[PDB]
């Protein structure tokens, strides 16, 4: 039960996707947001394309990647920021965390338009190593990018 | 499938008076009873899970203000048992393992996983003072099976940063072999 | 040219597979030991089996996990420790580094029969998250638990 | 009837010096003699009252600087003697006593007046770090018996603030009793 | 015409990891090995300069940072050697002597001279408390035999200031002769 959140996007050898769906206990507790305090969890699917640059393998998911969210409701003009945590799921590993719309205390996050952007950056900001080799070794890590996609939220599911 | 407990007390006459108490409460052997310094009782029992939480309860419920300190270790291989108590036999001298941790707690979690994580025969383990201060696991088998028993007994201890040293010894002297079997 | 070490094992709904190769040249810099002064490159191999129990989709790689490792020569009786760093290269990602053998100052890492043991933790130490709801949650967090693997160093490839 | 005299020197070389010369001083039997922390000597005579006094009179004159402490006890229970030095035989297992005390000196007297206090037979005393660290006495035979010894010992170290701890232990385990018997 | 060698570790483990190496690295005979306070420990091997040389070469350069101190006594008398790894048969009684010097080192030193210098028998060496504690030699001989040995190792500790006593005991009592023994 996903609702899909605008198109998907091809760029940098991942197909990056978005999906909204009902809340979800994330643990441990005390670092994403409470179920109870949350309307819908935002998750991003993130998955290597066919001949990826990074030497990774079509279908694998992307670890270890900073990407942070930013959802503005078009209709009202309020606009919230936030990160997203990597955790996995039934349905396999991905990025995602709870988000409050209409039990937003600030409110304007209510049912309506809204446009969501990615930000997402290098995995070599967070440890991560790529071999550099002549034999086994590979390009370059994309530089830091924002992705857009436009959807319309039909209230917590 | 076997448990360890810890007792510590600050008399000597209590830490022998709640020696009596815990043995007749539940079924458990003595594993260790002596003093330490400077005037202090060190007690360590073994058996049941449910037997060494009963008794570490009973033992610590008695203890009063001379309590210093309280420990159980679960899922315990029990070739350990009778290594921190004495000596098990040793008819191979080819080869032995040596891993020495900060604390009794951290030497006792590695020789359980390097028993359990090998096929090396655990001679013995030591105390040198207290169960706050060095000890020491003694293995003994074949090469291949002392490194693997080190390796993992050394990654178990270095995880609390207690390890102060690992040495796997083959082919040990006539004179190292008696050091190592006394 | 990847040299394989002892047999691979099934666990925790993973298999972890450990192989030495030519050392590899890693970005960032200062991190993973140089490769002109290391011999050989430990990779393990974690791959997600069937109906694995953390959601895992089969034949994706195990992510955010931390793993410890400790090769002993049983010839010399030397026994050195260290980390494996998360890395990605042609063959895909996995969690590699450059490890010093006969060019070891310490000496007793040469050609021989060797003993390979990791220490595996939950990647719960590392932040990753987990549902737990009841449509698209998933089981525990394997506890930390050790392998062993033999192998003879046939020395630097 | 008897007598205990203690003797500590701050030299391991004079200690056993004094100890030659005390022993060939008098008629008295060496109970105790070992080097004590960090670098210390310890060293324990028994026998008459007269014999015991002329020993550590001569022990302390020729001491120097080299003493550290001394100390005789007087009238003391023929059974401590042994009891110090070794261990007493005990065939019964009935029932045992443990009354730890501070300073040997206290653990002496408290031990000296339990014996003859009592039917109870007195096993052992140890000093476990020198005369002046904690001491303990042990003490067997029936139920009744040791309850009183250990009652009386009580009294005798807790008037001087020095008792550490009593415990009465009946039936004792096998493991235990053992332990305590041997020590 | 041989020696003894002494290596001091910080770690236990490493002590006996070296213990191995160098016994391995030469043809020299283990005299000590034990854990000192508070968690070091201490190995004395003994054997030809050149063996004692290059094992405690060995041992130094494997020590690493867990190296507490490292020392070589060369020309040292044959008689010391068993009597630091155990003890040297005592059937004479004529006369007893007992030497305490600060360290083992002085101790070594003083006994090699006083042996050299007399015939009299050295029935052992014993170290109360590591290398850095007090120590103490024993000999036995005729009397004017025990004395000389005296007199020369308290000359050779004195010159250094770390003499503690000296005592020549003559026809020792039989309860200390057997503690002189035993001990």
């Amino acid at each position: 039960g996903e609702v899909p959140i605008g198109d998907p996007k091809e760029l940098n050898g991942m197909e990056i996707a978005a999906v909204y769906l009902q809340p979800i206990e994330m643990e441990p507790r005390g670092i994403d947001l409470a179920a109870s305090l949350a309307d819908i969890h935002l998750e991003a699917d993130i998955h290597a394309l066919k001949n990826n640059p990074n030497g990774f393998p079509e279908g694998f998911w992307m670890p270890y990647l900073t990407i942070a969210y930013a959802l503005a409701n078009a209709d009202t003009g309020a606009i919230k920021t936030g990160t997203l945590m990597p955790m996995v799921a039934d349905d396999g590993p991905h990025y995602g965390a709870n988000i409050a719309m209409e039990k937003d205390k600030k409110g304007g996050f209510g049912v309506g338009t809204y446009a969501l952007t990615f930000l997402i950056s290098n995995p070599e900001k967070q440890g991560f190593g790529r071999h550099v080799d002549e034999e086994t070794g590979v390009g370059k890590w994309f530089e830091p990018f924002v992705v857009t996609y436009f959807f319309k939220y039909t209230g917590t599911p | 499938s076997q448990a360890i407990g810890i007792l510590e007390l600050t008399s000597i006459a209590k830490g022998m008076e709640l020696g009596d108490a815990m043995l007749k409460s539940a079924n458990v052997d003595l594993l260790v009873s002596k003093t330490i310094s400077p005037g202090k009782f060190l007690l360590m029992l073994g058996g049941d899970i449910g037997a060494i939480q009963q008794a570490i309860e009973t033992g610590t419920s008695q203890a009063g203000e001379m309590l210093v300190d309280s420990l159980v270790l679960a899922n315990i291989h029990p070739s350990v048992l009778p290594a921190i108590s004495g000596l098990n036999s040793v008819d191979k001298r080819q080869a032995v393992g040596i891993v020495e941790t900060w604390s009794v707690a951290a030497c006792i979690s590695a020789a359980d996983l390097a028993v359990k994580g090998s096929n090396v025969t655990l001679v013995r383990v030591h105390m040198a003072f207290g169960i706050g201060g060095k000890c020491y696991m003694v293995v003994a088998g074949d090469v291949l099976d002392v490194a693997a028993a080190v390796a993992t007994a050394s990654l178990a201890a270095g995880a609390k940063g207690l390890l102060v040293y690992a040495s796997i010894i083959p082919r040990p002297h006539e004179a190292m072999w008696r050091q190592m079997v006394e």
